[PDB]
């Protein structure tokens, strides 16, 4: 009879213990292991590959695969934006059903920098050049391509680069940001803007697309898991 | 940087989840409950596993039972202490056809006696796949002839799991309500797939109805 | 370059890369994590071989095609022989999806290669028929329009769903390639062999599944060439068939 | 500083280290 | 004669019941909720309010108790009750019922304890966004120096739900859980001056002017 | 004679007096390992480092206090001003100097404080003050000698003896401080690190430190002495950087 | 005694030493 | 492998 | 293995051996 | 015979 005392939290089921447990199948042999491709060890694994943006969130796009394509076209003017979503991978419906945003969403922080790699899906013959800046946050989000200019910004030729990669650093106050909006976490304003016009020959379309994906750096970290609140039950499924 | 370590598979999946919960009642013949072993009548640990298109791993089992009063007309209710069985029935084996078949003797089939009051009973199960991996997804059909079923019911054999109460309750009626919580550990996933995006229509096959690809806004430049 | 496997050369010479599936290259079952005892056949040069399937159109309004694998090369040649007399067989692929254009079209394929690709119904309370999910060198075609419930046992074959309750979008964690027609002409993925068992039927289960989706579509200006059409040209590797009885059907 | 207490391999805690 | 009981570690490692909340049997289907703050409660507040930035692991004690509620039916044999805390990490599903699809907790933590056992207990380590906890913020949450102005603007620290897993039985039962604090492995910053006036919001500093003393007669006053 | 020179300035104080060193650190830059922005920060030294003089204020006999928050004191002064604009994340020490001068025939005391993370009480307890209650960039907003009725809404309670925080006002010693007593003293000069619990922080929403002078003892003169004696404030950054470029505004 | 049973630092008894 | 009983009949199965 | 873990002899198992 | 707790006022009587 050795003494002992039990301390507050016996007879306890945390969902996330670690506790060991006696075997109901004692001395079975388990079917040997097998070489299957395509091991995954952690989920960053998963959120590092390039998936397609639905940057064209429109009402009547989003059901078909126009939610992906970014129009551009030759226009008269110089300095029209082309596109312009905030900085929330895991909120903002552009972003949110990314793989990145999918499983940023099983998590409540994030933190790292964000590859955005624009395809010019246009005619061999077009060129052009485009503005694509991230804002930070703290001033409004920037109206013109002046007001892009001050911030991280690049300068994508389609003459050779038919893609082209922005890396999004890492700007923040704490060292994670909310998956869920809160303005003190706030990230930013990625927009995009002609920096040249898209000039086209004779007999090719001069209205274009372009397909943005979205990936994470090798710096980039999630935490304190959670549910996703996407999937949604009302009866048990049979 | 920081430590990725909170999104490795074996923190992401190694964490206890409702599969399923059955309720059953002392008094009849038929008072005992039962069910298939499938991972896909619950949303939550469905679309998990359903991130990767085979896995491998041992089952952490906790069970959670409740149980509570039911109407009366007696003078005196003073119900003792309730005690539960649960039996596991691999496929092929006698199954309990009432509260009092000889199935229950479970000479071979394991099986948990739990007395109210305790800490939840809990058990680890080995890799139990004739496989060398489970598999979440199945595009092919049970029969040689293209033809029979469709899907993953096609494999799905893990056999059934009853329960009932141990005790012979007379004046007082008692219902329980047994759940079954899945905790995978020791856990290897291969061939990571896209995240489920329609919501889940049934337990035994891809079936979805066509749902957008996400949120809207107005504009391109709305913010 | 030219890869040549048997009595078959591909002339991609785009000089360019070739996706290898989940980095794995195709190779033979070892003696290690093999089941089957009987001794396999190996047709090696008669079956690893390119094996050309039916061209497709692709139109301005096009939503996508795809072809189960197996059940593709299923009645190609002595692949579909051996298919047909063995109980078990075990292949990765070489998948080459040949577009041309011309500069002064545009558009953009994605080509991705899905493992365990199970298809969902338009009637919830059924399973897709074999002839729906199925379609030999007949390359089944994605829809730009929800299918109806009320016909029964069809494939929910909307595409920015892919058929699986997913978003088409982020099938790129399959291993894929794009045809740009601006930078492309030909997508190259060699497969490798991806199941839970050693081997299984070739003719129960289509453990892969090829997709071609134009995600930026077919577009041209008057007097531009109209009729781009997409040959596929798919090729077992490492052959395995183990045994050995009568032929199915 | 963890044992194991069971003799199959399934009664061990998680593989979190 | 040493200074050991005066360590920051000795002095906020007890526990402290921070909020303690009510839920009855499915008399209206009701489950209980609380946004998990530290400033609900005066002494523990107090105690933490005494540093500008504090840094520390907790540890979670749930002291649960019920009561059968006045009830017209004829003998209530009411079997143990066992009950489920679920933590919803800010952004997670909700529970919108008492049987809700949210509480298979598949990944969110959540405790499942039996009626007259233990109190349950758990750890939980630093989990702040910042290299320390903030006791005070003199900043709103707007750039706009508008929106929020104080504490309440860092505060996203998720809520918790509370249920009855038992099936309703032929009479009533309220339950209060009550939420214990203990501070544990603490790390303390920038003393600041303690709370004089009592404290009128949760959300913020606001209070009512009061004197700097108690007061006594002259200055000679013994 | 002392003589502290930063950049264009230079300060001339002090008969082998003491400066207060914060608590007890001395403001350094950023390093690489306390940090997150990974943007190449800002430092343009001499042109921000460097003592920027507020509005001077009257002392007279019933004043009751002074303060100021830091971040939106120097919000208009200079480039300091400019790059806390055009830059999203800032991070500075100060070096804050109180000047105030009367005679041998004057008398009276001043506490000089500096209240990191000084989170202020509304009148209206359902309700928090205004921006422009709190803050008063070149403008010393004024502690009150009576408290504050309910029905403003938006006013700061500005009771002296609560400090405007709900606490002792003569418990405000545990912060950085000094005494300015007339019969002895001249001036106070006190040097604040960063403090704060994120390594960098945005210097328009979130005011990191708050200046006070409250008087203690009050200013009293005979007829004749000198009657307006002023308090002037200087403050120069120390070791500031700015993250994250962008469009400027306020 | 000196152990400790939690695979997390957090997991540990206050620091009274 | 540790016995707490002085019965051998006290111990776990011979599995191993 | 048999430790005794009170401090007087009285408290100890039987002399079975 | 090895104490358990930080504190002499935890250990057992001195026998």
């Amino acid at each position: 009879g050795l003494p002992v005392m039990t301390t507050p939290g016996s007879t306890q089921f945390l969902t996330s213990d670690d506790f060991q447990s006696p075997s109901a199948m004692p001395q079975f042999d388990v079917t040997p292991e097998m070489q299957i491709p395509g091991r995954v060890n952690n989920l960053m694994e998963i959120a590092e590959v390039d998936s397609v943006v639905p940057v064209n969130n429109t009402e009547a796009n989003v059901n078909s695969l126009k939610a992906y394509q970014i129009p551009v076209q030759s226009n008269s003017d110089n300095g029209k934006q082309v596109f312009g979503f905030p900085l929330q991978p895991g909120a903002n419906g552009v972003l949110n059903r990314t793989l990145l945003g999918e499983i940023l969403n099983y998590y409540t922080h994030w933190s790292g920098s964000i590859k955005l790699t624009f395809m010019f899906c246009g005619s061999a013959m077009a060129t052009g050049k485009f503005l694509l800046a991230y804002s930070p946050p703290g001033a409004g989000v920037p109206k013109n391509r002046k007001d892009a200019m001050l911030g991280t910004h690049v300068i994508w030729d389609v003459g050779l680069q038919s893609s082209c990669v922005l890396c999004v650093p890492w700007i923040s106050q704490t060292h994670y940001r909310y998956v869920v909006e809160d303005e003190y976490t706030a990230a930013g304003y990625i927009t995009c803007w002609y920096q040249t016009n898209i000039v086209v020959p004779a007999d090719v379309q001069s209205s274009c697309d372009i397909l943005c994906f979205v990936s994470a750096c090798n710096d980039f970290s999630v935490r304190m898991l959670k549910d996703t609140p996407f999937i949604r039950q009302d009866t048990f499924y049979q | 940087y920081h430590s990725r370590s909170e999104s490795s598979i074996e923190n992401f999946l190694c964490r206890a989840a409702c599969v399923y919960y059955a309720t059953y009642t002392n008094n009849s013949e038929k008072g005992y409950a039962e069910w298939v072993i499938n991972t896909r009548q619950v949303a939550q640990l469905r679309r998990k596993l359903e991130l990767f298109t085979y896995l491998r791993f041992d089952l952490e089992l906790t069970f959670v039972i409740t149980s509570a009063q039911q109407p009366s007309t007696a003078t005196s209710v003073d119900a003792p202490v309730q005690t539960h069985q649960i039996m596991y029935v691999p496929p092929g084996g006698p199954v309990p056809t009432k509260v009092t078949d000889y199935a229950w003797q479970t000479s071979t089939n394991p099986s948990v006696f739990w007395t109210e009051g305790n800490a939840p009973p809990r058990m680890s199960i080995p890799f139990i796949s004739i496989g060398n991996a489970y598999s979440c997804f199945y595009d092919g059909w049970t029969q040689f002839s293209r033809n029979g079923v469709y899907g993953i019911n096609t494999l799905n054999n893990m056999g059934t799991l009853y329960m009932r109460h141990v005790n012979e309750a007379g004046q007082g009626p008692i219902k329980s309500t047994v759940r079954i919580y899945f905790k995978p550990k020791h856990v290897k996933a291969w061939v990571p797939r896209p995240p489920r995006l329609c919501q889940y229509e049934k337990q035994k096959n891809v079936n979805f109805t066509p749902t957008g690809v996400t949120t809207t806004r107005v504009g391109i430049t709305t913010t | 370059r030219s890869i040549t496997l048997g009595n078959s050369t591909i002339t991609t010479q785009e000089c360019a890369n070739v996706v290898v599936g989940y980095g794995v290259w195709p190779e033979y079952l070892k003696d290690n994590e093999a089941t089957a005892e009987d001794q396999p056949t190996q047709p090696d040069v008669a079956t690893c071989r390119f094996y050309t399937l039916e061209s497709v159109q692709w139109m301005k309004n096009s939503a996508g095609w795809w072809w189960k694998l197996p059940d593709a090369l299923s009645q190609m040649g002595l692949f579909g022989q051996n298919m047909q007399y063995h109980y078990l067989g075990r292949t990765g692929y070489t998948i080459h999806v040949q577009c041309n254009a011309s500069k002064f079209h545009q558009g953009c394929l994605l080509v991705v290669c899905v493992p365990e690709a199970e298809m969902g119904c338009s009637n919830l309370n059924n399973t897709p028929e074999f002839a729906e999910l199925s379609g030999g060198d007949t390359a089944r075609m994605f829809t730009d329009t929800q299918i109806g419930e009320t016909n029964s046992k069809k494939v929910q074959t909307a595409v920015w769903n892919a058929g699986m309750g997913v978003g088409v979008g982020n099938l790129t964690i399959y291993p894929h390639q794009w045809i740009n027609l601006r930078t492309n002409n030909s997508a190259t993925i060699v497969m490798p062999y991806i199941n839970s068992v050693p081997m299984d039927n070739m003719f129960r289960h289509n453990n892969l599944t090829l997709m071609i989706i134009p995600f930026v579509p077919l577009n041209y200006s008057e007097g531009s060439s109209p009729y781009v059409p997409i040959t596929v040209t798919i090729a077992p590797m490492c052959a395995e068939y183990n045994g050995l009885r009568l032929a199915s059907s | 500083t963890n044992i194991n207490y069971y003799k199959d391999a399934a009664s061990n805690s998680a593989n979190r280290q």
